[PDB]
């Protein structure tokens, strides 16, 4: 109520420290996200169908 | 904590009958499969009987398949073994050992103290052999114990059902490792078992005077559960 | 079979686990669930204490053993959370036990909390998680209602009441009608009781109401409603 | 020439109707889950017996009347008559079990909802089938091995021990008439119970459909099953005092019971009726039900 | 008069972060991945069905050994399954029947569950006495707790309904780091693969990020219209996907601080109940309320296939720690393992 300055100062304080983050730009973050997704794409059993000899859910 | 104490030993007449009772105190008795094993008073130990959880499945050794009977009492928390046609080959020390089977459990983890039934007047299975009976080594050396099988213990699911047991002189046996790779909860981590198919080696590194006793390999691929002859590690 | 000696005991353990799961499922199918919910300082504590004394932080579950049948009345009023998210936990409760106090007209933000309990009642029974359930409605504090209606007035706080200025019977049947004609748009019986602080047997009423609920579901199943 | 074609096509569309109704009840019990409750279990058994009569009896029986002589072998006729009679008696005992289940779930609803586990309902259904099995199937198969007399002819086949009057009197009493009187007693008690509940429904808070559907079920079953038993109880005293066109119609009224029996028990439950509607051209899907956020 | 200046300063800072984030945006993820090939229609199938539960299943969580899994349902029983052989390794009768979350420790020894009781109970599986016995219960929340996550074997983050995630200490039973700062009831949380900073989603369309070491909030994401009730990190920890109550999943990024793609079709109108990733992160997996899961292409933004076979809605979804299979636990009392 009359002590609104405490939670308002905490809101603006957390918001103003959220204003200070090194934002690496989007075209690079998508680039190394896609690079990680391609670099581990060989070892994913769900993209390509796995043969039933290496599948432990065969029977 | 966990307690397994049995009664019903002593001296009786041959040919007669005798009952045996291990009461369990300290754990959930209705959820554990139970086993009776016996040890000849100068030879190694052998397995005689097994009862499942809730008395669903009962297996007997073919030596005593017919003149022995097993039963339990889950409310009164006891396990009975009754023996008729009492020979002199049943002269042994009797151990009551609990065992639970889910994925990744430790069967044969706790063994009772044992009674002694002393009296006087291996076909179509896997035999677990070990051709060494005395390895006395000073403390501070790596000791390798071997054990040979008749068939490959490696089942289709990938497990290798070999169990190692230590027995200190003067007390009950202790489970060291189970499925020939995995250590029990309570043992020091210097033991290490390994092998493949038929080669089965238990290696102890940095030994002291607490690992002296007899060592038994044991198989669990099929019934009957046949033990090994033993291997003693003495002092110098 | 090609299972191990250790693997077959795991299947026997799994079947014993199945046995205990079915023996608990056909034991928790036996007692009847009742979602009690009531706000606005409606005397829910003395309500439950009255039922439990005549009978013999988090969510609370009360048991009841009457006529050799057993009820579980789940009280949930210690939640400071949004009820839009945890109400699907009761997608098939047998009945919602509402508790509204009779006297909380002209009790005030600026709104009378009888209107707030009307809004809560409507937004609960219009949920799609309560088709197969009934709405057992309770109205508490009869004597405080009759004292407040011999003392104060009702026609100014609720303009639609056209009745005697000292009446209690027509007043409580008017606000019972006001609760009823929220119209859950599928027509369905809404049971009702007029309790008080010293009402001895309302457990008998909730017994008869869930009995008529189960019987009504069976009759509509057999097309002989 | 043409009259046998007319009776063949009306029996063919009747057979199509009963197999359609009963396999659609079975299919709707498989493809739905709001009606997989313990009640419709009973109806599922009623969908099974009326299926057998639907697909093994009627067509076979009309190949009797299409040909005039049953020309497929004596053990074949004994097994066919045993199958027909065990399926008919099992359907009647299923109606009795449905009647007892409705009387208990209407008269004392709480404790009977507590006491009927699905295992107990399954063993009740098994009892209602095996009483029919041990009542009809030994006598038909074993009367010619008891008395040693194959007194039936070569061209005709029928139930053999009709001639002994007191055993068929007791058989039709414990097979038909006692189920009929207990079903009518229980359904009248159900109707009295709902007309009593309509008074107390006003005591809680604060066209008649029960009479229509109960009269439909009871009058349907009586009108379709009493001629065969009445004609049996006079043919076990007479010889040829009752004609044979009444005999074939008295057999076929039990088959029209089997074809109208879904429409008196399944379509009374509305969810069955919605699945029956949604099984046009196989347009049924669980995800096709609308939902809100 | 100070509260007016503080509110307008807060809205000015919100505008500053918004238009500084707009200048941080070079392009979108749909623009970059026009040069990669799609996966095509994949057909995953049911390998196991796990019929043990009686009420509706609310939560499951795979084991770190990728073989067992814990499931929790409203009958009041956790059951631990060996998913290879479909046996029930364990059956844990709970103290309260209203369990809305469960989690399996990455050490294997412990399990935890919670829900409408506002208590997070923690059971010790590998016990010397044979049975699964409750180690201890954590009672410091006021609302219902909606998610549990073991980070190591002695501390656990518990999202709740009082707009508060926490961080506990199981050796003492008291919480150490209360993560205040949400405005809606906190619906889900996801731990990092490196496990030093978790993400959290609530009933205010806001996916706030925290670290477990200090106790402060790091970033705050807002791109949803309605309630968000599912969240899941990327396999590396530099992104996370979000599933909200308006049939939209969207992928936020940690360093870029924006959204990159969103996932929506017109026929899909019902909200997401759970979301998860693959081990390579090419496929997002979303369990909707139209009873079907969807495998979303996480780069080309389309759906790579459906998963049908549940009569009721899919309330929990999980992918193993090695990516061999996918469990779906649903309200029709069934789990289904898929590949
Ligand atoms: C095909 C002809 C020649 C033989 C007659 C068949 C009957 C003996 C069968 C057909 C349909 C069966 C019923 C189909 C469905 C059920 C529900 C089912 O109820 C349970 O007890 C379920 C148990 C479980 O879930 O495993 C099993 C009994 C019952 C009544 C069955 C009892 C046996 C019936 C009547
Ligand atoms: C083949 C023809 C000649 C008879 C076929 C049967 C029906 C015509 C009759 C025979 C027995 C009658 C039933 C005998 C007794 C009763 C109980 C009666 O209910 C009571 O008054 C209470 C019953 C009791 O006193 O125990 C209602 C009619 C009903 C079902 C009757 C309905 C008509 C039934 C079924
Ligand atoms: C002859 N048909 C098999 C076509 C109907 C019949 C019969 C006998 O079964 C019953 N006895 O009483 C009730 C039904």
């Amino acid at each position: 109520n009359t002590a609104s300055i405490a939670q308002a100062r905490k809101l603006v304080e957390q918001l103003k420290m959220e204003a200070n983050i090194d934002r690496i730009k989007v075209s690079k973050a998508a680039a190394d996200l896609m690079a990680y997704c391609e670099a581990h794409a060989k070892e994913d059993p769900l993209l390509t169908p796995v043969p039933a000899s290496e599948n432990p859910f065969r029977e | 904590d966990v307690q397994l104490v049995e009664s019903g030993g002593g001296l009786v007449q041959p040919g007669g009958s005798r009952k045996l009772s291990c009461s369990a105190s300290g754990f959930a008795f209705s959820s554990f499969g139970m086993h009776w094993v016996r040890q000849a008073p100068e030879k190694g130990l052998e397995w005689v009987a097994y009862i499942s959880s809730g008395s669903g499945t009962i297996y007997y050794a073919d030596t005593v398949k017919g003149r022995f009977t097993i039963s339990r009492d889950d409310p009164k928390n006891t396990l009975f073994l009754q023996m008729t046609s009492l020979r002199s080959e049943d002269t042994a020390m009797y151990y009551c050992v609990r065992s639970i089977y889910y994925y990744g459990s430790s069967p044969f983890d706790f063994w009772g103290q044992g009674t002694t039934l002393t009296v006087s007047s291996g076909g179509s299975d896997i035999v677990m052999t070990q051709a060494t009976s005395s390895v006395p080594v000073t403390p501070g050396e790596s000791v390798s114990i071997s054990c040979r099988s008749s068939k490959s213990l490696l089942h289709s699911n990938g497990n290798t059902y070999l169990y190692w047991f230590l027995q200190r002189p003067g007390q009950s046996p202790q489970l060291l490792i189970y499925r020939m790779s995995n250590l029990a909860s309570g043992v020091p981590d210097r033991f290490s078992g390994s092998g493949s198919g038929t080669a089965f080696t238990l290696t102890i590194s940095r030994l002291e005077a607490e690992d002296v006793g007899v060592y038994y390999c044991m198989q669990h691929l099929e019934y009957p559960l046949t033990f090994g002859a033993g291997t003693k590690l003495e002092l110098k | 079979c090609t299972l191990s000696a250790e693997d077959k005991a795991a299947v026997e353990r799994s079947k014993m686990i199945d046995r205990n799961l079915r023996e608990d499922g056909e034991k928790a199918r036996r007692e009847l669930k009742l979602l009690l919910l009531g706000t606005g300082e409606s005397g829910k504590s003395t309500f439950i204490k009255q039922m439990r004394i005549i009978h013999g932080t988090g969510i609370i579950e009360y048991p009841f053993d009457l006529e050799n049948i057993i009820f579980r009345m789940v009280d949930v009023g210690g939640q400071r959370s949004e009820r839009r998210k945890w109400i699907h936990c009761f997608e098939n409760v047998t009945s919602i036990m509402f508790l509204v106090a009779l006297s909380e007209y002209d009790q005030v933000d600026n709104e009378n909390r009888m209107e707030e309990s009307k809004a809560l009642f409507r937004t609960i029974i219009t949920y799609p998680w309560f088709q197969n359930s009934s709405v057992i409605l309770f109205l508490n504090k009869k004597d405080l209602l009759e004292d407040k209606i011999l003392y104060s007035h009702l026609v100014d706080y609720f303009p639609e009441f056209d009745g005697p200025q000292r009446d209690a019977q027509a007043a409580r049947e008017f606000i019972l009608k006001m609760f009823v004609d929220l119209n859950p748009d599928s027509d369905k019986i809404i049971y009702s009781h007029f309790t008080c602080a010293t009402d001895t047997e309302n457990i008998r009423f909730v017994f008869a109401a869930v009995k008529d609920t189960i019987l009504q579901l069976n009759l509509k199943e057999y097309n002989l409603v | 020439p043409w009259q046998v074609a007319f009776i063949g096509i009306t029996t063919g569309l009747l057979s199509l109707a009963t197999v359609t109704g009963n396999l659609l009840v079975l299919i709707s019990f498989k493809v739905n889950t709001e009606l997989k409750t313990v009640n419709n279990y009973f109806l599922l058994s009623l969908a099974c017996a009326d299926l057998i009569i639907g697909t093994f009896s009627m067509n076979l029986y009309t190949t009797y009347l299409l040909m005039g002589h049953w020309a497929l072998g004596t053990l074949a006729c004994d097994l066919w008559l045993a199958l027909d009679y065990v399926a008919s008696q099992a359907s009647v005992m299923n109606l009795l079990l449905i009647s007892f289940d409705r009387y208990f779930s209407v008269t004392r609803p709480l404790s009977y909802r507590a006491k009927r586990t699905p295992r107990r309902a399954a063993l009740m259904i098994g009892l209602a089938w095996l009483v029919s099995f041990v009542l009809w199937a030994p006598a038909i198969l074993f009367w010619q091995y008891l008395v040693g007399e194959r007194t039936v002819l070569a061209g005709q086949c029928y139930i053999q021990f009709l001639s002994q009057p007191i055993i068929t009197f007791g058989t039709a009493m414990a097979a038909f008439y006692l189920p009929v009187t207990v079903m009518c007693t229980l359904y009248w008690r159900i109707y009295r119970e709902t007309e009593n509940r309509a008074r107390e429904l006003a005591a809680l808070q604060g066209e008649k459909k029960a009479a229509r559907t109960l009269s439909a079920i009871l009058l349907a079953f009586i009108l379709t099953w009493t001629p065969y038993n009445i004609m049996v109880l006079v043919s076990t005293f007479c010889k040829d005092c009752v004609p044979e066109t009444l005999w074939e119609l008295g057999y076929w009224l039990c088959y029209v019971n089997s074809t109208i029996n879904p429409m008196c028990y399944a379509l009374c439950n509305k969810a069955f009726r919605d699945t029956f509607r949604l099984l046009l051209l196989c347009r049924w899907d669980k995800r096709r039900w609308r939902k809100i956020p | 008069s100070e509260l007016d200046q503080l509110r307008q300063e807060a809205e000015q800072l919100k505008n500053q972060i918004r238009d500084a984030r707009k200048a941080c945006a070079d392009a979108t993820l749909s623009q970059i991945t026009n040069n990669i090939d799609p996966v095509g229609r994949i057909q995953m199938r049911t390998r196991r069905t796990l019929r043990g539960h009686l009420a509706k299943i609310y939560a499951m969580h795979w084991g770190t050994d990728s073989r067992l899994l814990v499931s929790a349902s409203q009958d009041g029983k956790l059951i631990i399954w060996d998913s290879y052989t479909t046996n029930k390794v364990h059956a844990i009768p709970l103290r309260s029947s209203w369990v809305m979350t469960c989690a399996y420790a990455p050490s294997g020894n412990y399990v935890a569950c919670g829900g409408l009781d506002n208590i997070c109970s923690i059971y010790n599986l590998k016990t010397r006495e044979g049975n699964v016995r409750v180690s201890r219960e954590l009672a410091g929340h006021t609302g219902y707790l909606s998610c549990c996550r073991f980070l190591d074997d002695n501390q656990i983050v518990t999202s709740s309904g009082d707009t508060t995630c926490a961080l506990w200490d199981i050796e003492t039973g008291q919480q150490t780091t209360t993560f205040t700062g949400h405005t809606g009831d906190v619906m889900s949380l996801s731990l990092a693969p490196d496990t030093r900073l978790f993400v959290s989603g609530a009933c205010d369309a806001s996916a706030k990020l925290w670290d477990v070491r200090e106790g402060m909030c790091r970033q705050t994401f807002t791109g949803h219209e309605s309630d968000i009730n599912a969240i899941c990190f990327f396999p590396n920890g530099n992104a996370f996907a979000t599933g909200s109550d308006d049939a939209t999943c969207r992928l936020f990024d940690l360093r870029a601080d924006q959204e990159l793609m969103t996932y929506s079709h017109d026929n899909i109108i019902c909200g997401i109940t759970s979301v998860s990733f693959s081990k390579s992160g090419r496929l997002l997996l979303a369990g909707y309320d139209d009873f079907n899961c969807n495998v979303w292409d996480a780069l080309k933004a389309d759906r790579a296939g459906v998963l049908a076979g549940h009569d009721n809605r899919v309330s929990c979804l999980g992918v193993t720690d090695d990516g061999m299979a996918v469990a779906t636990g649903s309200w029709d009392s069934f789990l289904k393992i898929w590949n």
